[PDB]
């Protein structure tokens, strides 16, 4: 069966987070690792894979480690020609040129693309206090794409047009992004930091562990937000 | 099957405490496969190769004045610090031993009764178990199985005593342990 | 109270 | 009178990594390298002290780099397999229908990789079993404990089946109600 939607008590409240929201913003504001047609070249622990990918942007790294939920996932992609897309971190990124870390984000490259640089649009509907406020689309070059890639793209958009995350706190109290698959399966991720005074980026991104992928041409996205009062 | 050779590396920082934090010794050691190659004894004050395989490192690390200074203060910032941090639930941990006395299920030689003093579930491991026949300690015939560390912060041990039982005799198993102010006693009435 | 750990130094390459 | 040991290791090519603290032979805690969190041996410890799990992952990365350096320096001298000494005992004198726990003590072995399974009348048991990580030894070999909660009876018999590269065949330690 599909994952049960969250109840208000199931969600993180930004009012209960006293750290710097800028540290959450940092992970989705024009921030991501992207590679096409590459194979892993190393591995630190049996559940992770290391690739040679350079930070063409600011030359901040040339090696990337992505951790997966288990050894089988790693075995599965170890010798595959894949594509990579995900949100990376540096604080507490460790493994034996600069380095960066991430989770999941792996997809087989063979016959997973569209001819002529064609991108697939995916519907995203935003709800604020239970009412649809805005709707739009994000795009991917993959037929089967990781939820992570789509999620990141949605949040990047909402940070610019809705100030989803600000240096200090957020305009919203709670928020979760929900994915609806054509088979009727659904799942969601909490978009707010755990309560406290410090945001552990590494721990948060771990949720992308499962390397969950969905069908780009048929999947639907819903972002549900709430302000503290209304 | 899996036949590829294995290569192992171990790093151990040992903090030795004598009379609380009065005297403290730090021992940092490196072991390649089953061989310690280089170490740092706070008593020596610098890295020393244990085998030729470690000579390069002892030489290299000793050339780093910062490291050496930091290592030299670890006896305080690391050892004494961590000792004080866990003292309450480690050094002071105490669980009273369960004591019971019964005859052995074996009993080899006829006119002889082999008594068993079972002492279990206690902590810490330091403990004294003695046997007495009519108020006077027994030296001979006494055989212990040794102190067994269960792996769960619990210990157990069995102390036997072969005897030439005579009606009316009182064989006592006495147990002294930090968990009690006075020794625990369990008697076997012959 | 927090436990402190000793950091491992790299070996001679 | 007291010893506290921070013990860590990395094993190639298994890619095994461990980091733990030891107090007079007993584990205080170890770090879960995958979940990146401190796992206390006893529940109450975590209510009196804390540890930044993230720190162990830094050490482990250096431990592996050093393994690679050392491996090459020794001209790829592999480790010699040392088979474990296996013993089975109960944590307290056994009495029919009286709750007890079977302990499988795996000691004096290396490298730190073993396969341990419990057998109830020749069949594998999965319910209620628990185990510890690899514990350090002065001679640099390892120890390890496996537990099986059970209810004694004259009918049930058990075995602790241990597999290790140093053992030509799987070793089975038998146990049955005798007392």
């Amino acid at each position: 069966e599909s994952q049960p939607d969250p109840m208000p008590d199931d969600l993180h409240k930004s009012s209960e987070f006293t750290g710097t929201m800028g540290n959450m913003k940092y992970l989705y504001d024009d921030h991501y690792v992207s590679a096409t047609k590459v194979k892993s070249v190393d591995s630190f622990f049996k559940w992770d894979l290391i690739y040679n990918i350079s930070d063409k942007k600011l030359k901040n790294y040339d090696k990337v480690k992505t951790e997966l939920l288990n050894e089988d996932l790693a075995k599965k992609y170890k010798d595959e020609v894949v594509d990579v897309y995900g949100s990376n971190y540096y604080v507490n990124c460790y493994f034996s040129g600069g380095k960066t870390c991430m989770y999941g984000g792996i997809t087989k490259h063979e016959g997973n693309h569209f001819d002529n640089g064609n991108l697939q649009n995916v519907l995203v509907r935003v709800y604020e206090n239970k009412r649809n406020t805005i709707s739009f689309e994000v795009q991917t070059d993959k037929k089967s794409v990781t939820a992570q890639e789509l999620d990141i793209k949605a949040r990047n958009f909402l940070i610019n047009k809705k100030n989803l995350y600000e240096f200090n706190s957020s305009p919203y109290e709670t928020g979760y992004i929900k994915f609806i698959e054509n088979n009727g399966n659904t799942f969601w991720y909490d978009m707010m930091p755990a309560p406290g005074d410090k945001f552990d980026q590494s721990k948060y991104l771990m949720m992308y562990n499962d390397n969950k992928t969905v069908d780009s041409k048929s999947v639907k996205i819903e972002v549900h937000l709430t302000t503290k009062n209304g | 099957g899996d036949t590829r050779p294995r290569f192992l590396w171990q790093l151990k920082f040992e903090c030795h405490f004598f009379n609380g934090t009065e005297r403290v010794r730090l021992l940092e050691r490196c072991i390649y496969n089953q061989e310690e190659s280089v170490r740092f004894d706070s008593d020596v004050g610098e890295y020393r190769a244990v085998t030729e395989l470690g000579r390069p490192d002892a030489e290299y690390w000793n050339s780093q004045k910062d490291l050496l200074e930091q290592r030299r203060a670890a006896v305080d910032t690391y050892c004494r610090h961590n000792y004080g941090v866990g003292e309450s639930f480690t050094v002071q941990r105490r669980v009273e031993p369960k004591v019971t006395v019964y005859p052995s299920k074996t009993q080899p030689l006829q006119h002889h009764n082999l008594l068993v003093c079972s002492v279990s579930g206690f902590y810490p491991g330091s403990i004294e178990v003695r046997w007495f026949r009519n108020g006077q300690e027994e030296k001979a015939g006494v055989v212990s199985t040794g102190l067994i560390q269960n792996g769960d912060w619990t210990f157990q041990t069995l102390v036997m005593l072969e005897t030439v039982p005579r009606s009316g005799e009182v064989y006592t198993c006495q147990v002294e342990h930090p968990s009690v102010t006075s020794p625990l006693t369990v008697e076997w009435r012959a | 109270a927090a436990y402190s750990d000793q950091a491992t130094p790299l070996l001679l390459s | 009178e007291h010893v506290i040991i921070q013990a860590e290791f990395y094993l190639n090519p298994d890619q095994s990594g461990e980091f733990m603290f030891d107090f007079d032979g007993d584990e205080i805690f170890h770090v879960d390298m995958a979940k990146k969190e401190t796992v206390w041996r006893l529940e109450e410890f975590g209510r009196f002290a804390s540890f930044e799990a993230q720190g162990a992952l830094a050490n482990i990365a250096v431990d592996k780099a050093n393994l690679e350096i050392m491996t090459k320096r020794s001209n790829y001298t592999p480790i010699t397999n040392v088979p474990p000494e296996v013993t089975v005992l109960t944590n307290s004198p056994v009495e029919l229908r009286e709750p007890n726990v079977l302990i499988c003590f795996i000691d004096k072995f290396t490298p730190p990789v073993v396969n341990v399974t419990w057998l109830r009348n020749g069949k594998p048991v999965t319910t209620g079993v628990s185990e510890t990580v690899f514990l350090p030894r002065e001679d640099h070999l390892f120890r390890k404990f496996h537990y099986l909660p059970f209810l004694p009876s004259t009918e049930d018999v058990y075995d602790c089946r241990v597999e290790h590269w140093g053992l030509d065949e799987p070793l089975l330690k038998h146990w049955e109600f005798d007392a």
